[PDB]
């Protein structure tokens, strides 16, 4: 009786919602972008070669200096280095070696990891001793963590396989806000440029734009078919990228709320782990699991290279802020920086 | 973290003394150490660097072939055996914790010192300044002028500014050109190019007065120069 | 009488001439085309892309010297070809067998499980074991280059092919026997460890190549054992040059049929063999 | 190279030194992943052998084994599975005194057959093929006391058997182990435990030891 | 549950009052800030060896 009413409101505001994004879809970004001067080829090409991790690689992150970056692999070690040199300025044993995830401080001050230990643990890199020690052990989420982003040298956005990504207060330890409206695992996070809103992609093929003060979602975008594993805002902070296990990458608009354009290939049959726009926003590169990224022109869904060269699945990679080079990480304890 | 050093005292010439120093309250094996030793009257000047894991061992010129140096890192105790010494050793030794990475803060902390009193191709750093007049809320310009260009082909000028205030050991307050140390108010500055440097003061007050260094990190030996006096 | 036999073993000779360079080829080429193409490379795999290189080297010299033997006798008997011609196969078989001991090492360390110290100290260095056991074993290399000189000075003194033989045979048995001692060792752990896990752990192998390992020990050593019976108490040179081409021409096929990459390797080449005729 | 270039040089090559040494130690470790359902047991199992998931340390017979509990993540196994694709074995702990019970959450499976189900999803997924199993059937002292009431047709109606102990139990054991569909790249080693007995260690202990000798033949390209 | 259908349909109407724009306009935006920031992407125009940080 009365479940019935909700699901048919629910229902009848589901046709509203779909009616009204149908209503302000005049044309397609591939139709006005048809006429624009395509990009003929990227060839890019190893520069460096990061050797030293024993384990498969989960995750990597740049810093802002656009030289050093942390990784975080199974061999329980969080390895930061300088990209420059090819060298390791730290090697952080880790309490849990199933690592998920990693962050770099906009600062520079800490690093984050955490995984199948429900954890989120930043650690300290300048402290009066030479190491590098546990400052805080967020503990209060039920299940896996997969992605932390940092906000600023005292908050930490952390997305969980719970069902639940959540905003924390280093110094208190405590959480303070819960953001709940998934269904599924949230596997990806991705933080506007002006930090004040976010994106998550979960396993219900539903992507949330969430806001940071206020607590509650705003957009929901649901195109895809299966597990969203990535997701990563434009640069002008408008549009984001989401990569699936359907073989296909779908640009979101915030303002249009839905769907601009699909990357897709039939050559392709496997998921997407990690995507990643360029500082322009004209090429996302996209990492598969057929041991190779995809450069992907993004306004003409044109693939314009491959960055083959790894012998295993690709499960991370970053492009830095200046844009110059971008590092790949997979599964074959590698770490290939691509200029 | 101290560094607290013992040793030394009334040595007749020709003879042998050790010299050692205790660290407690850092990793002492991810650090490279130090001997620094000032005349009783005159700067500072470089003696020996023992590098992490003891691979890389450098001595001075004047002290090569005679002094040894050596670290415990399971007792975390540092030693510089001297053998054969002069009336030109009489100097307070002090232990320096130096860690190389990219971003670190070489030269941080100093220890106490050691009194040892003994019976009767390098970059000169210029530091032409001495004993300048100072009167507290004004501006100091205190310049170092190097023999040799001190900008490497990576963008790294390495320049090293210290302050030995009376009675103290010295401290570090700028490590490479233009980076503040930690623990250093805002008001230190510093900027060049190649050979020319600067280190502003922009106001100062009765803690900022004692004798200022000038160092290069570029290649060893690790020259300094002769400080600058700041007197009231 | 004589020259059938002569005929015959230069049938056999060219016959393991043509397997050794086919197999040892096969074996080097599979892993440097696998190198080239972006693909992994164990350490099994160095070894023996080295035996294979090796023995490469090792049948094209006693081919050589068949082919200077027949087409140039004049040159053959000269006394600085002969001491070169001695030198330079003592020490390439030298590295040689001791490369195949070496392998057979790595795989005793490797697999064979016993409860001993100095085993398990021995277990868990192997790639330093077998670096030194190829620099330690090189002193058998200088008494071997020793003993083989002064004969070649006694006999141009006083051609003395009965004590030589008999020197470069004993010098490969030693090897041989260290080899033989770490596959029964190898062989002992295997089967108490087989005893165990039906005593204990009743609910639960290569076993085709232990026994193409057995039945090639066994010919290989009864060869060599008559050869050398033989030898101790006219055809001696090619005799000799058809037993000295044995070991790296047919050890090579064992070692084949015995590797999953080489097997492997060889059946995708009978299939587009077939596919493309 | 400046002086603080080389120098951060050596550092990294102390780094790379100590990153080696712990990466063999490591490899000489013996990593175990335990699997179960919810009232099959494994704390008696825990118990006898010393949220997130619990890491357990124990030393046998100069062996470091290293025990991972994943029965409290209570998400999509899915999306983590991959990350134990390199182990040594996997323990599965199956109690057979439920064969006559049924889940607490729904009706609509035995508590055998889930355990069957979760077995084949287990032992057939695409990061498994390679990897042992080892199979503990806990409880039987509660399964002989209940096979003598409670018949096994409940839970298997194609039994047409003798209702003893013995061949009750091997009937189970053998409906497990024919979900092996590889049965060519993989083994399963099935031992019966109860509570009031200390002997689950050594049965770990010999059924690694086979896994260790497969292995060292795979790296020696033997197999 | 009675909120929680609720709460999916407050999230339905968050969905329903939003300002969704025309992709035209999207598609635009997009390509002029691509068009814009083209210059400034080392990875779009590649940049001389000399001022390469990874050489
Ligand atoms: C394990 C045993 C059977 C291996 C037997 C191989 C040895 C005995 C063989 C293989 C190669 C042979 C040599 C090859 C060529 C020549 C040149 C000629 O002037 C005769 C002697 C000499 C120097 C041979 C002596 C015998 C020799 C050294
Ligand atoms: C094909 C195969 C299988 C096996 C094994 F299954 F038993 F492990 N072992 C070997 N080889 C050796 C092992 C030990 C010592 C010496 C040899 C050796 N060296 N040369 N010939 N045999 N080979």
């Amino acid at each position: 009786s009365e479940l019935d009413q909700l699901r048919q409101e629910a229902e009848q505001l589901k046709n509203q919602i779909r009616d009204a994004r149908k209503a302000c879809a005049d044309a397609t970004l591939s139709q006005i972008t048809n006429n624009i001067d395509p990009v003929g080829r990227i060839q890019m090409r190893t520069r460096r070669t990061l050797r030293g991790h024993l384990a498969k690689i989960y995750a990597m992150h740049w810093g802002t200096d656009s030289r050093l970056l942390v990784s975080a692999s199974q061999d329980g070690k969080l390895i930061i280095w300088d990209s420059y040199t090819t060298n390791k300025v730290h090697a952080i044993p880790l309490r849990s070696s199933w690592v998920m995830t990693c962050a770099y401080a906009p600062s520079g001050n800490y690093v984050a990891c955490g995984g199948l230990d429900n954890i989120c643990s930043i650690y300290n890199l300048k402290t009066r001793e030479g190491n590098v020690r546990v400052s805080r052990e967020l503990a209060g989420h039920t299940g896996y963590l997969s992605c932390c982003r940092f906000l600023d040298d005292n908050q930490i956005v952390t997305s969980s396989g719970d069902t639940t990504c959540a905003l924390w207060d280093i110094e208190t330890g405590q959480q303070t806000t819960t953001f709940t409206g998934h269904t599924g695992d949230v596997m990806s996070l991705s933080l506007a440029p002006d930090t004040r809103l976010f994106v998550s992609g979960a396993c219900d093929a539903s992507a949330k734009l969430w806001d940071v003060r206020e607590g509650m979602c705003r957009q929901t975008f649901t195109g895809h078919e299966s597990d969203i594993n990535a997701i990563c805002f434009f640069p002008n902070g408008n549009a984001f990228a989401t990569g699936s296990d359907d073989a296909t990458c779908r640009l979101f608009d915030l303002r249009a709320d839905q769907e601009l354009m699909t990357y897709s290939h039939d050559n392709i049959i496997c998921g997407i782990t990690s995507v990643s726009f360029s500082k322009s926003g004209r090429l996302l590169l996209a990492g598969y699991d057929d041991f190779n990224c995809n450069v992907w022109d993004a306004l003409k869904a044109d693939r314009a290279g491959v960055l083959a060269g790894h012998d295993n699945r690709v499960s991370c990679l970053g492009v830095t802020d200046d844009g110059m080079a971008v590092a790949t990480g997979s599964w074959d304890s590698f770490l290939k920086i691509w200029n | 973290v101290q560094l607290v050093e013992s040793g030394g005292g009334l040595v007749q010439p020709g003879g042998s003394r050790k010299l050692s120093c205790s660290a407690s309250g850092f990793a002492f094996s991810s650090f490279g150490m130090h001997w620094v030793r000032q005349a009783p009257e005159k700067g500072l000047e470089w003696v020996a660097y023992i590098s992490s894991g003891s691979g890389t061992i450098y001595y001075a010129d004047t002290v090569k072939g005679r002094f040894t140096i050596s670290r415990d890192d399971p007792k975390n105790t540092l030693f510089l055996q001297m053998t054969s010494l002069r009336s030109e050793d009489t100097a307070m030794y002090y232990c320096v914790r130096s860690i190389y990475y990219y971003g670190s803060s070489p030269f941080d902390f100093w220890g106490q010192g050691t009194t040892l009193t003994v019976s009767s191709s390098d970059i000169v750093m210029t530091q032409a300044t001495s004993s300048v007049p100072v009167t507290p809320g004004e501006s100091v310009s205190i310049s170092c002028r190097s023999s040799k260009s001190l900008l490497h082909s990576n963008g790294n000028t390495y320049l090293y500014w210290f302050l030995q205030r009376p009675g103290q050991s010295p401290q570090l307050l700028i490590y490479r050109m233009s980076n503040l140390a930690s623990g250093v108010p805002d008001r230190f500055s510093g900027s060049g190019s190649g050979t020319a440097f600067t280190l502003t003061i922009s106001r100062l007050e009765a803690e900022d007065v004692g004798v200022y260094y000038c160092m290069q990190h570029l290649e060893y030996p690790l020259t300094f120069g002769a400080g600058t006096k700041l007197e009231l | 009488m004589g020259g059938v036999i002569k005929s015959i073993f230069t049938f056999v000779l060219i016959v393991e001439f043509i397997i050794g360079n086919l197999g040892n080829s096969f074996i080097a080429l599979v892993n440097c085309i696998d190198w080239v193409k972006g693909r992994k490379i164990s350490s099994v795999d160095r070894i023996l892309t080295a035996l294979a290189i090796s023995r490469i080297s090792l049948v094209w010299l006693i081919f050589g010297s068949w082919c200077v033997s027949v087409f140039f006798p004049a040159l053959f008997a000269t006394e600085k070809m002969f001491r070169m011609l001695t030198n330079i196969w003592t020490v390439i078989n030298h590295f040689s067998v001791w490369l195949a001991t070496g392998l057979g090492t790595f795989y005793f360390l490797k697999i064979a499980n016993f409860s001993n110290s100095i085993f398990l100290y021995l277990k868990w260095r192997v790639k330093k074991v077998v670096l030194v056991l190829l620099l330690v074993t090189s002193v058998f290399l200088f008494l071997n280059i020793a003993l083989i000189n002064i004969h070649i000075n006694a006999s141009i003194n006083g051609r003395f092919s009965s004590l030589i033989v008999l020197t470069s045979t004993v010098f490969i048995f030693i090897p041989f026997t260290l080899s033989l001692a770490m596959f029964l060792l190898l062989i002992f752990s295997m089967w108490k460890h087989r005893k165990k896990m039906q005593h204990t752990v009743k609910i639960s192998r290569a076993h085709r190549g232990v026994k193409s390992v057995i039945t090639f020990f066994l010919l290989y050593a009864i060869f060599s054992l008559s050869f050398f019976i033989s030898v101790w108490t006219e055809n001696l040179i090619i005799l000799s040059q058809v037993m000295g081409m044995a070991y790296p021409s047919c050890h090579s096929c064992v070692l084949i049929l015995g590797n999953k990459k080489l097997r492997q390797a060889s059946l995708s080449v009978l299939l587009w063999l077939r596919y493309m005729f | 190279l400046s002086a603080e270039d080389k120098a951060a040089v050596e550092r990294s090559k102390m780094i790379d030194r100590n990153l080696r040494e712990d990466g063999e130690k490591a490899a000489r470790e013996v990593k175990l992943l335990l699997l179960g359902a919810g009232e099959s047991g494994k704390n008696t199992i825990v118990k006898q052998m010393k949220t997130g998931i619990v890491e357990t340390h124990f030393t046998f017979k100069d062996l470091h084994f290293k025990m991972f509990d994943v029965g409290a993540q209570r998400s999509e196994r899915k999306k983590w599975i991959h990350c134990f694709e390199g182990v040594t074995a996997i323990i599965f702990c199956v109690a057979l005194s439920d064969y006559d019970l049924v889940l607490a959450e729904d009706e609509e499976m035995n508590r055998m057959h889930a355990s069957m189900k979760l077995f084949d999803s287990i032992c057939n997924n695409k990061w498994f093929t390679d990897t042992s199993i080892i199979l503990f059937l806990n409880k039987k002292d509660l399964f002989e006391e209940k096979i003598k009431k409670s018949p096994l047709t409940i839970c298997y109606p194609e039994y047409a058997g003798s209702n003893t102990y013995e061949e009750a139990a091997a009937y189970i054991q053998c409906q497990f182990e024919d979900l092996n569909k590889r049965k060519d790249t993989k083994e399963i080693y099935t031992h019966f435990t109860c509570s009031t007995d200390t002997k689950n260690v050594q049965f770990v202990f010999d059924a690694v030891t086979d896994v260790i000798i497969k292995n060292n033949l795979k790296d020696c390209g033997l197999f | 549950s009675i909120a929680q259908a609720r709460k999916l349909v407050e999230q339905l109407k968050m969905e329903a009052n939003i300002d969704r724009i025309k992709v035209s306009k999207a598609a635009a935006d997009l390509m002029a800030y691509c068009e814009a920031h083209a210059k400034e992407d080392p990875l779009l125009t590649p940049v001389p060896a000399s001022e390469n940080p990874f050489r």
